[PDB]
C-alpha cells in the first residue's frame, strides 16, 4: 500500500502444507520498506519453512506474460503467424522460403545470433518452458484447446 | 493467392504487425462488473486506440476463472470493435449490463 | 554453414550465387529489379 | 572482469556482495553492489567506446 | 487514417465572431460510414484476386 | 481486485519498434520474446526457495 | 523517437476576436508517425497557443521549432523560441518547451528544465538567414541505463555448468572535467 | 490535381463580416481520402486490362 497497516511489517508471506495448515505468529517473511527505497526483511522473521528468501531490489520489471491478458495476441505473433505462412508456402511448392518460416519456431540445427550458436532449438520461449494458457481444455471438442 | 514469393509474405507480415500494434497499445478507460460482488461474475472493460477521433474496443475477464492468485487465460476474451460514433468528454464513458 | 540451407546444400544453388559475382547479366531481368521505384512498377503495368 | 579501455579491473564476490545466496545446482544469483569503473582512458574510435 | 483525420478536423468550429460554431456534428458517423463502404470494395477486390 | 493486481495493457509494442528496424529475423527471435514489462504500482520482487 | 520516424508541424488557425471584430491567430502542434506497412497515423493535436503567445514574436514570423529525441528518460524534446540574428543570442533567450511521451501525453517544461536543454542544444537552432539541422540530444555522453542482452557466452569445463542469463540492471554515471566514472550493479 | 486544388480552395474562409471564418478544416484529409479510393479503382481497371 501507499500507507501500510503495520509499522513493524508491511507484507507477510507464509507457507502452508499438511503438517502446518494455517498461519502462525512471526512464521514468515515480514517485509519492511523505508521511505527511500530498498525493501528488507524484519529480523524477527522465522524462515524455517523456506530455504532462502531473497529480495530483488533493482529488478523493477517482469518479462512478458504468455498466459496473461494479452496472451492470445502474443501466441499469434510468435507461433501462429510463422506456422500459418509456412503451411501456406508449403502448399505452393515454394520450399526455400517455407523452410525460412518453419525455422522461426523450430530449427533442429540451432540458431546463430552474431557468430555464435545458441542454447535453444525452439525459437518460441513459451514452448521452451511449457506454459499452459488454457486450463479448461475439455469444455468443447477443440483440437487446439 | 498462388504466386507467393518472399516479398509478398514480408509485406503481409508487416500489414499484420500494423494491426497487432493497434490492439497492443489500447488504453483502458473504464469498466463495469456484471455482479453484485467482485468475487463472482465477469467484468467488461473498454479501450481507446492511439488515433485521433479514436476508436473504442471492449473485452471481458471472467472472475470464475480466477484460480490460485492468477486469472487463467480463458478468462480474457479478445478486444471487440465498436462501430459507433462515440465522442465522450474527458473519458466520461461507462459500460453497463 | 550459416548459408548452408540456402546456396550451399545443393550444387545447383552453389553455382548460382558464385557465378553471380562474375556473370550477373545472366540473372539481370530488365523488368524486375531489387530496389526499383514505384514509377518503374507503374511503367511496367502500362505496357503489360 | 571489467576491461574499460586502459586497465583491467577485477571485482570478486567475497567483497562486493551484500547477501550470499543459498547453494543450489539450479540458480545462484550473485547481485553485486555499485561497482567503480574508471572511465578515463577509453579508446574513442569514431566517437564511440 | 484519412477518414478519422478528416472527421476530427470537422468537429472543430470554423465560424468565429458575433456568431460562433459551424462544426459538422455527424462527422464521425460520416467517416465510419465511408470506411465500411470502402471495406466492402476491399473484400470484393480481395475476392477477385 | 482487493489484494491482487492484474495487468490490462502491454508495453510490448512500444519496445517492439527497436526490434523491428532490422527485419523479421530480429522480430521473431527470443530477445524480442524477453521484452520486459514494468511492475504494477508500488511493490517489489521476492525470490522464494 | 524510439527508432520510429515522426513528424511535427505547427499549424495556425485564423480566428476572429471581438472588442467590431479583429483577426486573431491560434496555433496548434500536430504529430504523426509511420506504421509498419509504410502508412502514416492520424495527426495528434497539442495546444501550444499560450507558448507561442508567450514568445514576443513579430507579425508574420514563424517561431523556431527545436525537436530532438533523447534515449535516456524516453522523452521527445519539443521547444519553441524567438528566432534571432546570431547564434550567441540563445545563451539567455527564454524557451517555451514541452515534453511528449510515448503514449502521446504531454507535459510542459519547467523553466529551470528548459534552460538545461537550451545550454546543450542552442548551437543547432535556426537563425534568420541560417537554417540548421537538429541532432539527437545528449548531455556530454550517451550511456545506457541497463544492459540485459549478452554479446558472447561460454560453457563450463566438461559441459557441466554454465554462466548464463546474467544482466547489468543498473548503469549510472557522473562526470567532472575529463574524468568519467561508471557505476554498474551486475 | 483536381482534389488538391479543391482542398486548398476550401481552406480559405468564405464567410466575412461580423462573423468570420467558414473554411473546411478537413479538406486535405478529404482530398487524400478520395484519391486513395479512386486509385483502388484504377488498379482494378489496370488489372482488368
Amino acid at each position: 500500500d501507499d500507507v501500510p497497516l503495520n509499522q513493524d511489517y508491511h507484507a507477510k508471506v507464509y507457507m502452508t502444507f499438511k503438517k502446518s495448515p494455517s498461519d502462525g505468529t512471526w512464521w514468515g517473511p515480514h517485509f519492511v520498506r523505508d521511505d527511500k527505497g530498498i525493501v528488507t526483511i524484519n529480523p524477527k522473521s522465522i524462515l524455517t519453512h523456506f530455504e532462502s528468501v531473497n529480495v530483488l531490489n533493482n529488478i523493477s520489471s517482469e518479462p512478458m506474460d504468455f498466459s496473461g491478458a494479452n496472451s492470445l495476441y502474443f501466441w499469434e505473433l510468435f507461433y501462429y503467424t510463422p506456422m500459418l505462412v509456412a503451411q501456406r508456402l508449403l502448399h505452393e511448392q515454394n520450399f526455400d522460403e517455407a523452410n525460412r518460416w518453419l525455422k522461426y519456431v523450430w530449427s533442429p540445427s540451432g540458431y546463430i545470433v552474431h557468430g555464435q550458436i545458441q542454447n535453444y532449438q525452439w525459437n518460441v520461449r513459451p514452448l521452451l518452458e511449457d506454459t499452459s494458457w488454457n486450463s479448461d481444455p475439455l469444455d468443447s471438442v477443440d483440437p487446439d484447446a | 493467392q498462388s504466386q507467393l514469393n518472399a516479398d509478398t509474405v514480408e509485406d503481409a507480415f508487416m500489414s499484420y504487425l500494423t494491426s497487432f500494434e493497434q490492439v497492443a497499445n489500447l488504453k483502458v478507460i473504464s469498466a463495469y462488473h456484471d455482479n453484485i460482488n467482485n468475487d463472482q461474475g465477469l467484468t467488461y472493460f473498454i479501450g481507446l486506440s492511439e488515433t485521433d477521433a479514436g476508436e473504442y474496443y471492449w473485452r471481458s475477464v471472467d472472475h470464475s476463472k480466477f484460480n490460485d492468485g492468477k486469472f487463467a487465460a480463458n478468462a480474457w476474451s479478445e478486444w471487440h470493435k465498436i462501430d459507433c460514433p462515440i465522442n465522450p468528454y474527458k473519458s466520461t464513458i461507462r459500460p453497463v449490463i | 554453414f550459416i548459408d548452408w540451407d540456402k546456396y550451399n546444400k545443393r550444387y545447383s544453388t552453389w553455382a548460382g550465387v558464385s557465378q553471380l559475382v562474375y556473370y550477373p547479366e545472366n540473372y539481370i531481368d530488365p523488368t524486375m529489379r531489387i530496389g526499383q521505384t514505384k514509377m518503374m512498377d507503374a511503367l511496367l503495368q502500362s505496357v503489360s | 572482469i571489467v576491461k574499460a579501455g586502459g586497465k583491467e579491473q577485477t571485482f570478486t564476490a567475497d567483497k562486493d556482495v551484500s547477501i550470499q545466496p543459498s547453494p543450489s545446482f539450479d540458480e545462484m544469483n550473485y547481485q553485486f553492489n555499485a561497482l567503480e569503473i574508471d572511465g578515463s582512458g577509453l579508446n574513442f574510435i569514431n566517437n564511440s567506446a | 487514417a484519412s477518414r478519422l483525420a478528416g472527421a476530427a478536423a470537422d468537429l472543430v468550429p470554423n465560424i468565429f465572431g458575433f456568431a460562433g460554431g459551424g462544426s459538422r456534428w455527424g462527422a464521425i458517423a460520416e467517416a465510419t460510414g465511408y470506411v465500411m463502404e470502402f471495406s466492402a470494395n476491399v473484400m470484393n477486390t480481395e475476392a477477385d484476386k | 481486485w482487493q489484494s491482487y493486481r492484474t495487468r490490462l495493457n502491454t508495453l510490448f509494442a512500444r519496445q517492439l519498434v527497436a526490434r523491428a528496424t532490422t527485419g523479421i529475423d530480429t522480430i521473431l527471435s527470443m530477445e524480442t520474446q524477453n521484452i520486459q514489462e514494468p511492475q504494477l504500482g508500488k511493490g517489489f520482487y521476492a525470490t522464494f526457495v | 523517437y524510439k527508432s520510429r520516424l515522426y513528424l511535427l508541424w505547427l499549424e495556425q488557425k485564423e480566428i476572429t476576436k471581438q472588442t467590431q471584430t479583429e483577426t486573431d491567430y491560434r496555433y496548434e502542434l500536430k504529430l504523426a508517425h509511420i506504421r509498419y506497412d509504410g502508412t502514416w497515423n492520424t495527426p495528434i493535436t497539442f495546444d501550444v497557443n499560450k507558448k507561442i503567445s508567450e514568445l514576443k514574436l513579430e507579425k508574420n514570423r514563424a517561431p523556431g521549432l527545436y525537436c530532438a529525441g533523447y534515449q535516456g528518460e524516453d522523452t521527445l524534446l519539443v521547444m519553441f523560441y524567438n528566432q534571432q540574428d546570431t547564434l550567441d543570442s540563445y545563451k539567455n533567450a527564454s524557451m517555451q518547451g514541452l515534453y511528449i511521451f510515448a503514449d502521446m501525453a504531454s507535459k510542459d517544461m519547467t523553466p529551470e528544465q528548459s534552460n538545461v536543454y537550451r545550454d546543450n542544444s542552442y548551437q543547432q537552432f535556426d537563425t534568420n538567414n541560417v537554417r540548421r539541422v537538429n541532432n539527437r540530444y545528449a548531455e556530454d555522453y550517451e550511456i545506457p541505463s541497463s544492459v540485459s542482452s549478452r554479446k558472447d557466452y561460454g560453457w563450463g569445463d566438461y559441459y557441466l555448468s554454465m554462466v548464463y542469463n546474467g544482466d547489468i540492471p543498473t548503469i549510472n554515471y557522473k562526470a567532472a572535467s575529463s574524468d568519467l566514472k561508471i557505476y554498474i550493479s551486475p
